[PDB]
């Protein structure tokens, strides 16, 4: 039930980076992961989402088509290849494990849309 | 096609043992997919409430949430000086996902 | 896997992803081959109609479902192609699973394709598994502005889709009736061991068809009785009429099942008559040649002291008694219907 | 609105407007001359034959404020008889049946009756109908057809339909009698086919009659405000009638459940009987011929059983064995 | 003859015409009884009948021969029953029913009769019309099941003399149910006969009698179920005509109706099974006769073929006479016959 | 004919009491009064010795066996206040099991059956039970009671029956009857087992009679057991003033029992409804075996005789009558035809 | 007579506790006292230690596996205020599935069915549920349960059972039973498919054994499932205040599932009857084919044997001299008539 990140530091604008959040206590394969950012002294915004069972990737519209992200079931670690770096990408990144509780069968089924129980420690990236 | 998801107040002052209320609202109805998160400056957030009704395990029973259609309300019955941080209002009905602008409360 | 999201069908050929944005006076068709350029239809005031024909590509299904607000397990139920017809009411959309049937008449197979309906009071999504589908009536109504569908909101669009499925079911029942008539004229005229397997295949197909129809009665009763707030009040009698068509279809398939059950018994009676035919043949041959072999075998007794040789045309006379007893037995069999 | 039937060659629109002093019939093709008869103090009954032409029914529905679902149901020829009650009209859709004397088969025309206060819409899809007695009753003052309102006219039309059901049921009963005699007397190949097609006709008739009983039950018991209480007992009477038909239909089905079985037994008897005929004769003769062969043994210059009577006396034991075997058959006396 | 589609093939529902095959005589049987004295009439004049309903004394107005529609029309006019009920009176094929009216009750029943000849039911429609203190009869023949009822009225027996007209209606219904009971006894005899005939020697005709019994039982059940409806409705929704103290008698005859209907359904099931029993018995007889045919044509083929082989007419032959000729073939021939009769008679073939 | 007619009450007023059963030999009245402390038995053959128990404070039980004495039943009905219709229904044995609720008594007609092993017959015996708020008047035909255990329980203080009113006594009697039905269905389940084992394999060609007798038995059982289900449904569904509330669950319990029996009977029917048909298949299959023999031997020995008939003729000429052989020209062809027929039939594996 | 019958209690009073079943080897008590935020579980054996969970407002699931120990079940019933009839139905395995709505607790009886491959035996296990608004006592007779998904659902906070009250716990147990019924219907569907293939492809004598054994298993399965429709209808209709109104749609869902299993069992009965009829038709076709070949051998050869017999006669002055040098003046007739007859049979669809 532990998410631990790595790969922080300073990078030249327009460069590249790799952000790895290792997961312990659950299997990534039939699970979902999210990466969110917190700009220094600002709010918190969504960045990317992995649904590793189908290899599905979703990017924020503000960063649409510029980032890369995937999973690795063998090491059970989620990976984010940061590319086309912009001056506003400097932030603290957080890896989170989504979840949802559900019950199927009822005429009005009681489903819950995803949220974020477990959160990574955080990783500071500066441009 | 973004979803404006506002959270108020931007900041508030509350003393120990007070009933504080944080309101939040989306441009379009997001059912009950809103979640309340707590983040201390040095911590790595935490999920206080999911789906605006259920209370996450480990969280003290002090926190509570309600539903007013488009409106979402997070109520804390009696604050402690240790539980002072910034609270965020996430929506997850629509995939793009947005967070509240922020609500930081310090010791009064 | 626990609550996964995978495609469990077998038809994996291609996709189309079309869209029809119809309104009170203007309409537009914007069929494409890209997942994007169609999501903006979500918040449009004019009701829209999205057809994800071909859900093999999980990418488009997940993107459309999670962008439109569809819960991931609803997406799983869409991707599962083994579910019976279902209805599930949510706070901002209504989910329906229907099955449409195609009939291979040349080899007598009944294939099923699942169609998923999602009503969101601003759009009507369908997810399908195979290109081509039975929606020509509603499509022509919207394109040629023939019907009153234009000014009745997405609820009437969902009704039109349900009505298209019900009419397709009526057509399938007509085809099954034609097949039953073909078998019935084939049986009692050409008895065969193969007709037994033909009847058994027809009965199994009727079993599957009933297993699909019976959930539809519950689904439509749910649709009009429970009156979900997504569906406007004025549209309820329409769903009531569709439920009446559904109970009629259930009665039709029950009668067809009973007829197929009696068909095997009528075939058994036909086979009994068929073997009775050869039995009458054997009996007539034996009873005109067995009793007629003495005076051809009693003469043949290698013995003397008979008029075995002293006769007026003895062999012609024994042939005469041959003919006499032969026609005697023939009369004995004909005059009281031994054939 | 699309016509889903199989008959496309007919058209005739007939108005019959009666009263306790007035009566007139108006038989034409121009619907715009029948439409002005929407409302009147005197009750009217108007027939629109040949619903294959959608324009006339669509125009009448628009002029009479009828829900489009009712028009779709009217045009839906393969649609089960039923009844709907509305604030201004009642829509009862029923079926007439015909059984031809040659190539015995059951054909089902669908008719519709919309009662709107003082007017009775009726829709057909064939040429001619079984409602002639009602027309004749309207022509000449007799019974209570002229005195009462359009409610009694609807009752009379349903009564004429039930009487046609009556004659159909009698025809089916006569066919049952013929089929039973034919099966129990002369089993053939065509008999079983006739029985099976009759079973199909009976199951279809049952699945149509049961909705008819439900329709009449809802029609008298719920006493809708459109029909008055005065005509309520009359409907009850015709409702009793339909029960009989349903009951009788069940009886017929039950009878048929025997026929398609009993024929088998008859065949299972006939195939037995020839066995007996085949069993005795071979047994009476085929072994006997055998010993003739034993007395036909050549074995050149065989001492054998040569006697004063080689062939004679020997036939005596043949006959003795034959009569003993016939006695053995008579022991159980199957033949 | 008769059989549906009758003179009510058209006509208004207010018409009156008889639809039966029995039209021989018309005979009224008026019987006015009370605790004080009894009065009887059998004249064919309804004018001397109508004033009885005004008299506050129970009566049993009986009218046979409905086919004289003038009489039933006059009675319906004078008693106030509307002509639709009169038309239903005139029918004979019509289903048993109950219609409770304002101050009147109208019941329709069938009186079956069974004759051992041709095993055919003969239905005789009997209609009851209960009034304040009177009951109107409508039959077809003269002389019916209600002979005991007359016996219990012209002789003071039971509580019949000390009751109202509703208890008279109950007594008539009880007599009709007893007629149904004796009819079911005749059915008992017939089903026992057919069962015994199926057990021993099916003679190609018992199948016709079995199907005739199926037909009779089905057309009897088609009437007996409406009999249950009649007897249930006669007390379930209590009309104001019948007293509360008369309800238990109607409950008892309803119980009898349930009993007879259950008996009829059981007999239907028994006959349905008995047809298959007869089929299986005929199949067993076929199998036995095939066994005997096969054994008789089996002991002989292997050795009639030998008789053919050794009774040949060619030049040389194995003339033998090695042991004079008989034993050479005859020993093996007899061994073969004995082997066959110990290989079939011992292998459960006959 | 006899002891089977539904008639013998034809044209009789309801107040007349006529016995319509064959059992008219035994007669005895067994009286059991009981309370928490002490029980008293007063079994006698005297009819007048049981009337004073009408006003007994403690529950009482009057088992009158031999209802053929119509005078005894008439007297007890007159004293205990029973409507004449109920009395004539007590007398008439051919009465479906029913329940009737009167002002001060409750009437229950139920059947009890006995199944014999040596002869496959099912004897019936009607028992009527009348509740008078202090007595259980149980009228019975012969001395063949199955409720000996309830008598022993009342006698030996076992159970809760001593601490309750007459309602629990009625419940105990109905429970005893339903347990008798259990034993009967066990015996007929044994009959189903043996008959199925004997008809599905090694049938002796006369099993059809036993199967039809069994179908008779099951149809009579259904005709009696469905009304018992209705009786118990009417017993618990609406609470009678006679039956106390605390006892009502117990009746509900026995209701479940009868439901089970009803269901059991239905399934038995289904088994029988198959067996005959199955039997048919069996004999049909047997005929095919017979068929094959009659088809093999002829096919190997009939055509061969044909050749033996061709050359056993009196034709004058000599085609090949010479060669002084064992005639393999017309004997090896015999073996060739025999083996080719054997091979052809082995292709279809007839024999 | 093989302990599968109901010779269990006979005349014993309803309060008796004779264990009808036979699995009397093992016994333990699972306890799971879960709450909104609490979860306690253990595998005890001592009866006393589970009692303090009766008065706890937190829902508890007590699964007593093995009820042959009469002492533990009677003590539980006494301490929980459970009616003695309910205890009798607890220890009576041969009891139909049922429901009882009492003032304090809801009593429910299900049957867990399991199936073995090869041999077609469907073994039953009585299971009982008693809901007491704060505790769900579950009675089972041996280990081997279909509640493992439910046990995991409590153990890991997935689904809703971890949050809701005991009513949803009982609903989840009922749904586990229904899911077991789904999987058993799937297994019996596989059996139907293999029997269908055997009948349609290789008919055999033992096929009748197979189909009749399968029909017996299916009719027993129907005997047990049919009460479930009524049980779930009672659990939905006329709800007592003992079950919350929020979980009623869940009972609708399981009632619809019960309707589905009933329909599937009816369809499987129809398919088994059709398979038996198909086998009978195959037997008839075999008989027809064998008689066809026998007759065709008996029509194109037996007349030939006749003509050979008649032409060869011990007569003289016959017009059949050897004027044709060679003998075969008649063999041509044999060939011609044989060809004509075989062509006639071929155009008559025989052979
Ligand atoms: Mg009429
Ligand atoms: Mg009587
Ligand atoms: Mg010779
Ligand atoms: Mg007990
Ligand atoms: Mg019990
Ligand atoms: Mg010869």
């Amino acid at each position: 039930v532990q998410l631990v990140e790595s790969g922080g530091g300073l990078v030249q604008p327009g460069g590249s980076l790799r952000l790895s959040c290792a997961a312990s206590g659950f299997n990534i394969y039939y699970s979902s992961i999210h990466w969110v950012r917190q700009a220094p002294g600002k709010g918190l915004e969504w960045v990317a989402s992995i649904y590793s069972y189908s290899g599905y990737t979703s990017y924020a519209d503000s960063v649409k088509g510029r980032f890369t992200i995937s999973a690795d079931t063998s090491k059970n670690t989620a990976y984010l290849q940061m590319n086309s770096l912009r001056a506003e990408d400097t932030a603290v990144y957080y890896c989170a494990r989504s979840f949802y509780v559900f019950k199927r069968g009822t005429k009005y089924p009681y489903y819950n849309y995803p949220a974020m129980d477990y959160w990574g420690q955080g990783t500071l990236v500066t441009v | 096609s973004d979803i404006q998801m506002t959270q108020s107040p931007s900041s508030l002052s509350a003393s120990v043992g007070d009933r504080v209320t944080i309101t939040c609202r989306a441009s379009q109805s997001v059912s009950s997919a809103v979640a309340w998160y707590q983040q201390k400056p040095g911590k790595a957030p935490k999920l206080l409430i999911y789906s605006a009704s259920s209370l996450y395990s480990g969280v003290p029973s002090r926190f509570s949430g309600s539903r007013s259609g488009t409106d979402f309300t997070l109520t804390i019955s009696s604050l402690q000086p240790e539980d002072f941080a910034t609270y965020y209002c996430q929506q997850s009905y629509y995939k793009p996902i947005t967070f509240g602008q922020g609500t930081k409360v310090e010791i009064k | 896997p626990p609550g996964t999201l995978v495609y469990t069908g077998k038809y994996r050929e291609d996709f189309e992803i079309e869209v029809m944005n119809y309104s009170i006076e203007e309409f537009r068709e914007f069929k494409t081959t890209d997942v994007e350029s169609v999501l903006p239809f979500r918040d449009s005031s004019t009701p829209t109609w999205i057809n994800i024909t071909g859900i093999h590509r999980t990418d488009v299904v997940q993107r459309v479902g999670e962008f439109f607000g569809i819960h991931p397990l609803v997406l799983e139920d869409i991707l599962n192609v083994h579910q019976r017809p279902k209805v599930e009411f949510f706070e901002n959309y209504v989910f329906i699973v229907l099955k449409m049937f195609t009939y291979d008449k040349n080899l007598h197979e009944l294939e099923s394709e699942q169609v998923s309906l999602i009503l969101t009071k601003n759009c009507v999504l369908m997810f399908q598994e195979k290109i081509g589908d039975v929606f020509d009536p509603v499509r022509e109504r919207i394109r040629y502005n023939r019907g009153i569908i234009r000014k009745k909101r997405a609820d009437y669009l969902l009704y039109s889709l349900i009505d298209a499925l019900v009419d397709d079911y009526f057509v399938l029942l007509e085809k099954i009736d034609d097949e039953i008539d073909v078998l019935e004229e084939e049986v009692l005229e050409r008895p065969e061991k193969e007709t037994v397997q033909r009847t058994h295949q027809l009965k199994r197909n009727l079993v599957e068809l009933r297993k699909t129809i019976w959930p539809l009665r519950e689904v439509l009763s749910s649709l009009y009785r429970d009156v979900p707030p997504l569906i406007e009040k004025e549209t309820v009698p329409y769903f009531r009429d569709v439920y009446d068509h559904t109970i009629q279809i259930a009665d039709t398939v029950e009668t067809f099942r009973d007829i197929v059950s009696g068909l095997l018994d009528v075939y058994l009676s036909s086979v009994s008559n068929k073997t009775n035919e050869v039995m009458k043949v054997l009996t007539i041959i034996a009873t005109i040649f067995m009793p007629l072999t003495f005076i051809a075998g009693i003469y043949g007794m290698n013995f003397e002291y008979m008029p075995e040789l002293r006769w007026k045309w003895g062999y012609p006379v024994v042939l005469a008694v041959m003919g006499v007893i032969a026609v005697i037995m023939v009369v004995y069999f004909k005059k009281k219907k031994w054939l």
